[PDB]
């Protein structure tokens, strides 16, 4: 069971990551039924 | 989920995901109406010693 949990949150802080509390509510329950062991995220590429 | 207790028109506001709600004693104190998504308090049927 894949379990996606999510929270967007405004912010302003410049570099690194704000000091508080924010609960993540539970976005997607996923049924996939498969190994996951590695994952790699999705970037964007901008081109002139 | 069975169970006998009053419906009430409820004053508290549950989140998306959430479905039933707990008391501070971990008993079921509110459920959400699966056909009309409204939010319900289960106050039991008084008891009392005669
Ligand atoms: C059917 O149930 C859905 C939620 O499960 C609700 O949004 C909708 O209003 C209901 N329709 C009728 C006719 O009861």
């Amino acid at each position: 069971y894949f379990k996606i949990y999510s929270k967007h949150t405004p912010i302003n802080l410049v570099r690194d990551l704000p000091q508080g509390f924010s609960a993540l509510e539970p976005l997607v329950d996923l049924p996939i039924g498969i190994n996951i062991t590695r994952f790699q995220t999705l970037l964007a590429l901008h081109r002139s | 989920l069975t169970g006998t207790g009053v419906l009430t028109e409820s004053n508290k506001k549950f989140l998306p995901f959430q479905q039933f709600g707990r008391d501070i004693a971990d008993t079921t104190d509110a459920v959400r109406d699966p056909q009309t998504l409204e939010i319900l308090d289960i106050t039991p049927c008084s008891f009392g010693g005669v």
